């Protein structure tokens, strides 16, 4: 049989979390 | 509202402005239903014309008992001093 | 034959509610002609109100005329508050509808309807 | 994908993310528009024996509702089910 | 430990949950004593209220009381005790332990027709 | 006296009684999309009634398909095959992504943030390509049917769903970069439309409208359907009952939908996609053109339809707008006797009047945004 | 099995209070949002050049209806009325009779394309693959009655689009 | 009967039968029938005088706590003299359960409004007024909710026709959308679909 299936090891990891990457200077440094 | 004769003349003026009542048969003791030949809703709009002229609200329990102009002028006399 | 009432215990309270609804419609007709800027007169709208009340004049059941008063109050609430448009007020006046054949002979001429 | 590395670097700096690793425009990584033909499997009722329909008739095992009470001691008070188990906080990401 | 929030919006934290539940359960039993003894609402509600009151009188801890009352937070257990009290006060007026007020018509619950 | 504003004709009529800036009364007049759907359902077979459910919550098509299919399968006393159930959960969470993109981005568009609308509708266009590849239609798929699904997945579809899902969390991240920490977005949502938990239960709210108020309730967890007990996900719970926590709950539900979609792509089983009862689901076309029983069953299922045993069910799912229910009454025939459609937006828009008291006129469009209201399901 | 969105208590040391004061006074998250909008300014847009470029479709696509033929010119429709029985919109109107060689063929095959819900139940009910919902979606008209297709229009759509319809059916019939 | 047949849940069936006995014996003044379907859904068929006492019980009793009104529904069955079947679908989140409360009315008997129990009912029974004509007494604002403003009749009654009695068009003489008696260019084609063979012997009604 031939059917739409995932591959043998499965699919890779899928990111699903919040990634707000925390950029910028400190509050001390910005003043 | 001062004298009973002016209230009676003003009741008859309101009723002769009302076009369904024959002014030849319109008297003070003429009954609306069996003499003048009116529907009940005709009497209801007569009472609303009386409220328009005399400036006070007439409730339902004492507007059903107004079957002639004499009862109307007596009711307006009883709700005032005269 | 013992049924639960809606508002009226008998036909006299029912006629009282009919009568108050007619008073409210009679007061409302000039304001309805004004603010909907209708092309009818106040006399014509009051004649339509009288026609709609006399259409139901054969009913002797207090619950049925209670529901008729309830539905008339709903129509009046939709009229006083501008919830109806001009089209809904003018649907009582079947103006674009051609007059139906009334007698036997014209109904015979136009089709099969009795 | 055709962006120059200066615009690519400016774009990654402005977003704060690596945008080329996860592009929202699709390229050659997607499936081909022409596929080989499928060979779809059959279900469990595709059998030549021991396959009488009355042994697998779902609609005819539906019954009318069992009348528990009709108007024609110290027994325990009951609930419609046991009380619901309290949910556990996420081990993955509780935001705590 | 003085729980900071119940997690539910509009449900404030109760400072003394044990004494509040004791007051509500004894008030439920006091209202429920005005119902006839043969009424199933009185028997069942006295049963579950005495069970909950024995659990409240047996456990000093607040968290363990929440796990063995098995009704969520302790404040919504208090809210359910208030709802049961209001219900019992209404059930006195309704008197629903009485017989059936009217049989339905003969094919009222016959489906299909 | 106080001002009365008739905000005329989705489409909604609103009758506001304002007292300056404040809202004293909000009267939503509806029925502008009342189409008499569930009277039309009574004159059609169960298969013929299915495409009406695509058109109720028309951003949540296959979820309403799933709810109606679960109702009919419950009354038929049959169950879908496992691959059909995994396809239903996969496309139900794709559908949940579709609806929460629509919800969040139009709720931001009505407040003034117009750009993440355009950013997320390209992802929404790719998910409509997934619908079109699996059914032939971009929106009203008519794909999830009583008995399973209509047709098996085409080859290469799951790889493309993987390629979408691998990148979609960055799209959620840049939406969340535009809105979540933005002080203008927080000023429009944080103290707005606060619902207590007891009022949300009493007013018939469901879904995020409960979960924003801290109520730990999700029908995929508590009353689970097809294979939702076999997938692992979290339920986002709000703390203040406002527009902002409901926004965050919808964003985190997009996160958890991506999580479920990854689990569905990895755990998709082989096998058939319709129930192998050919008195319910139509046989394959190759055996319809070869077998006498299969041709008879094809004929009768596409003309009479299957008879459903008599009885009434209330079958509910966790649709992306909340509890979507069908109260389906069968008389024994092949047509529904009654099909009441419970929509979440109906009770939510009924609660709009309590939610808008004490707020401004600009807050009302935010509250109509946080109640995810599609008037197709509101009006039927 | 559940998580708390927005249940973070902010830190109240002078470091974090100064961080939040710098975010308030120096507009840091607003510059973050401007950076994200600037990042999409330098991306290639998703715009295809319609009508010269087309949106991608599948061979399952449900577009304009067509009546098909056998590979002899004989029309496939044998007037069984399954498509109009299953039609959820009642968009299909069929009348039939034996024609001059005794074949069971339609004299009326109407599809009101303005009633039609484009759901394809007719093509899956069709036992002989006669009615299909083909690949054309660009058939907008200037008048309502141009979307009231009779049998001549549907057979001309079949003769017009058969080279594409047969290849789309060839790509998908093993899924059916 | 494993793969294609829905599996029966006997535990929930037994629990809902016990709770139906519980409700029927706590409230014998109003409960007329209690039944549990084969797919394990509990129906409490009550007298219409007990709309408020039963629903307040299920909302407030510690063993019920049906706090959520999922749906409120009427069903028109014209062969009954009480043709309207008012259906309450309730959700208990505490006990993770659903219950159905069913009652009845005809065209003229008012049902007591349950807005004092569930405020969710406010629009639903309002819809039952619009679609079926069932009047709900002591409702706060009972009026139409879904039909057009001057709409005559109640559309989900089964003697109300599918297309209505009137249809709208724009008339340019009166410059207005007008209502006229309905004429269809194509009549809705009534299909007689029922097989004359019995489908389900378990649901066979006893003959005359
Ligand atoms: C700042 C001012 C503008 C400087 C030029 C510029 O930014 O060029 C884009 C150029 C390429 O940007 P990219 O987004 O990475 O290119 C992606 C394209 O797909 C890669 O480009 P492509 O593969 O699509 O190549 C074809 C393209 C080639 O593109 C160009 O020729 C760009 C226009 C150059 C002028 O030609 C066209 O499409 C025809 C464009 C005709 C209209 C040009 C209008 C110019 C505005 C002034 C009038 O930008 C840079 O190389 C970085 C900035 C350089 C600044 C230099 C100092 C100033
Ligand atoms: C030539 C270029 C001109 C433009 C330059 C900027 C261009 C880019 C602008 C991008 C953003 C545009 C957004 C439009 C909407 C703006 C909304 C907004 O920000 O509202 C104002 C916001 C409002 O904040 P808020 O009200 O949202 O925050 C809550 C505040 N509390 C808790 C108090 C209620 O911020 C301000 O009002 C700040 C005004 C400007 C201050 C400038 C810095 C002064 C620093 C002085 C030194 C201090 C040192 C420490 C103390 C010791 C002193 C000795
Ligand atoms: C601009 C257009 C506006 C149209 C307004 C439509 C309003 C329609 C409201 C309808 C309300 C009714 O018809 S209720 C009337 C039913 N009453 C009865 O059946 C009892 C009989 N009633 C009557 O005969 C009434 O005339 C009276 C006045 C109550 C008694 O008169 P009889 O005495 O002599
Ligand atoms: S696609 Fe659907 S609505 Fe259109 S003709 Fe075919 S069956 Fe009828
Ligand atoms: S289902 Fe096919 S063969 Fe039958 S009438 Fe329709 S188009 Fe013709």
């Amino acid at each position: 049989v031939k059917q739409d299936m995932p591959p043998v090891g499965g699919y890779g990891p899928i990111d699903y979390k919040r990634n707000l990457p925390r950029r910028g200077l400190s509050g001390y440094s910005m003043f | 509202p001062l004298t009973l004769e002016g209230i009676k003349d003003r009741v008859l003026y309101v009723l002769k402005l009302y076009d369904k009542i024959d002014p030849e048969k319109l008297s003070v003791n003429s009954h609306f239903m069996k003499d003048l030949g009116l529907d009940s809703l005709d009497q209801v709009e007569i009472i609303m014309a009386m409220e328009d002229e005399f400036g006070f609200e007439i409730p339902d329990i004492d507007a059903e008992k107004l079957m002639c102009p004499q009862e109307i002028v007596d009711y307006i006399a009883d709700k005032k001093d005269v | 034959t013992s049924v639960k009432p809606i508002f009226s215990r008998d036909m006299n309270e029912a006629k009282r509610r009919v009568r108050e609804l007619y008073r409210a419609w009679y007061r409302e007709v000039p304001n309805t002609v004004h603010l909907f800027q209708l092309d009818i007169s106040v006399k014509q709208g009051r004649d339509k109100v009288r026609e709609m009340f006399k259409k139901n004049a054969h009913v002797t059941d207090p619950r049925v005329v209670d529901l008729l008063v309830i539905k008339g109050k709903m129509e009046l609430e939709e009229t006083i508050n501008v919830w109806k448009q001009r089209t809904h007020v003018m649907r009582f006046f079947h103006e674009t509808e051609a007059p139906r054949p009334k007698d036997f002979l014209s109904k015979f001429y136009v089709g099969h309807d009795p | 994908a055709s962006a120059t590395r200066l615009i690519q670097g400016l774009r990654n700096w402005a977003s704060g993310r690596d945008l080329q690793a996860k592009l929202q425009l699709r390229y050659q990584e997607i499936s081909k528009r022409t596929q080989p033909p499928p060979k779809l499997p059959v279900g469990p009722s595709h059998r030549l024996s021991n396959n009488y329909y009355c042994a697998r008739d779902g609609r005819r095992e539906a019954m009318p509702p069992s009348i528990v009470m009709s108007s024609q001691s110290e027994k325990k008070a009951v609930s419609p089910a046991p009380p619901i188990k309290r949910w556990e906080l996420s081990q993955d990401e509780p935001y705590l | 430990l003085l729980k900071k929030t119940t997690g539910l919006v509009g449900l404030a934290v109760c400072e003394t949950p044990h004494e509040r539940l004791k007051i509500l359960y004894t008030k439920i039993l006091d209202v429920l004593g005005h119902i006839p003894k043969n009424a199933a609402y009185r028997k069942y509600t006295e049963q579950i209220t005495n069970e909950k009151l024995s659990i409240v009188k047996a456990e000093p801890d607040v968290k363990k009381l929440e796990e063995q009352l098995q009704g969520g937070q302790i404040e919504e257990v208090i809210l359910q005790a208030e709802n049961e009290l209001s219900l019992a006060r209404k059930m006195i007026q309704w008197k629903p332990w009485e017989p059936l007020v009217e049989e339905p018509p003969a094919s009222q619950w016959k489906w299909p027709i | 006296s106080n001002l009365t504003l008739n905000f005329g004709p989705g489409v909604l009529r609103l009758v506001m009684e304002l007292s300056g800036e404040m809202v004293r009364k909000c009267d939503p007049h509806i029925g502008l999309l009342h189409r008499g759907t569930e009277k039309l359902i009574e004159y059609k077979t169960y298969l013929q009634a299915l495409p009406y459910f695509d058109r109720l919550d028309y951003v949540s098509m296959m979820c309403n398909e799933q709810a109606y299919s679960l109702a009919v399968e419950k009354l038929l006393n049959i169950q879908p095959p496992p691959r059909a159930q995994w396809i239903r959960v996969l496309f139900g969470e794709i559908t949940r992504l579709l609806n929460h993109i629509m919800a969040v981005t139009t709720h931001a568009l009505d407040i003034g943030a117009m750009t993440p609308f355009f950013w997320m509708f390209e992802e929404r266009e790719k998910m409509f390509e997934f619908y079109e590849r699996v059914s032939g239609a971009r929106m009203h798929a008519a794909y999830v049917r009583p008995g399973g699904v209509h047709q098996d997945l085409p080859l290469g579809l799951m790889d493309d769903i993987y390629e979408f899902s691998k990148n979609f969390s960055l799209r959620i991240d840049e939406l969340e970069e535009m809105l979540t920490n933005n002080r203008i977005w927080r000023n429009r949502t944080v103290d707005i439309g606060v619902v207590t938990a007891e009022d949300a239960l009493n007013y018939g709210f469901s879904g995020v409208m409960l979960r924003g108020s801290g109520i730990q309730w999700d029908l995929r967890k508590t009353q689970p359907y097809d294979v939702y007990d076999q997938v692992e996900f979290d339920v986002p719970i709000g703390s203040r009952g406002d527009c902002y926590d409901r926004y965050l709950c919808r964003v985190e539900e997009m996160r958890q939908s991506i999580r479920i979609i990854s689990q569905c792509l990895n755990k998709m089983p082989p096998g058939e996609i319709k129930v192998d009862d050919a008195k319910v689901s139509p046989p394959k076309r190759a055996e319809m053109k070869t077998s006498m029983e299969s041709l008879i069953h094809h004929f009768k299922l596409y003309t009479e339809g299957y008879q459903v045993p008599p009885g009434a069910t209330y079958t509910a799912i966790e649709a992306p707008k909340g509890e979507f229910g069908v109260y389906l009454v069968s008389d024994g025939s092949s047509r529904p006797y009654r099909c009441k459609i419970k929509a979440p937006g109906f009770a939510h828009l009924a609660g709009l009047d309590k939610m808008s008291k004490g707020h401004m006129l600009a807050d009302v469009v935010a509250i109509i945004g946080t109640q995810d209201i599609v008037f197709g399901e509101v009006d039927r | 099995t559940y998580k708390y969105v927005n249940l973070r208590e902010p830190s109240m040391d002078m470091k974090s209070v100064t961080d939040r004061a710098a975010q308030t006074l120096l507009w840091t998250e607003l510059i973050r949002g401007l950076g994200m909008t600037l990042s999409y300014l330098f991306r290639e847009p998703a715009t295809i050049n319609y009508p010269f470029e087309k949106g991608p479709l599948s061979p399952r696509f449900r577009g304009e209806h067509a009546l098909r033929r056998y590979p002899s010119g004989e029309e496939r429709c044998i007037a069984c009325k399954l498509c109009e029985a299953v039609c959820p919109a009642q968009a299909i109107t069929i009348e039939a009779e034996p024609r001059a060689d005794g074949s069971r063929r339609t004299t009326r095959y109407d599809i009101d394309m303005t009633k039609c819900i484009y759901c394809g139940f007719c093509q899956e009910a069709c036992p002989v693959d006669a009615i299909v919902e083909g690949p054309n979606f660009e058939f907008s008209t200037e008048t309502h009655e141009e979307l009231l297709y009779n049998k001549e229009k549907l057979l001309n759509n079949g003769d017009k689009w058969e080279a594409e319809i047969a290849a789309n059916i060839q790509a998908d019939y093993l899924y059916r | 009967t494993r793969p294609t047949v829905r599996p029966r849940n006997d535990v929930a069936h037994k629990q809902l039968s016990a709770f139906g006995e519980y409700v029927a014996e706590i409230l014998p003044k109003y409960v007329q029938q209690v039944q549990v379907s084969c797919f394990s859904e509990l129906e409490i068929c009550i007298h219409p005088d007990g709309v408020i006492p039963v629903l307040t019980f299920l909302r407030d009793h510690s063993n019920a706590q049906f706090k959520s009104l999922a749906d409120l529904t009427a069903v028109d069955i014209p062969t009954r003299q009480n043709r309207f079947e008012i259906v309450y679908n309730l959700l208990s989140l505490r006990f993770n359960s659903r219950i159905r409360v069913k009652t009845y009315t005809d065209e003229l008997t008012p049902v007591e409004s349950s807005v004092s129990v569930y405020k969710a009912a406010n629009w639903y029974e309002r819809e039952i007024w619009d679609m079926f004509g069932v009047f709900f007494a002591n409702h706060p604002d009972l009026r139409r909710i879904l039909t057009d403003y001057g709409f005559e009749g109640h559309p989900f009654r089964k003697d109300f026709p599918l297309s209505g009695y009137v249809e709208l068009r724009y008339d340019d003489e009166v410059k207005r959308v007008v209502a006229e008696p309905v004429e269809l260019a194509q009549e809705f084609r009534k299909f007689d679909l029922n097989s004359p063979w019995e489908a389900f012997p378990a649901y066979r009604q006893p003959p005359e």
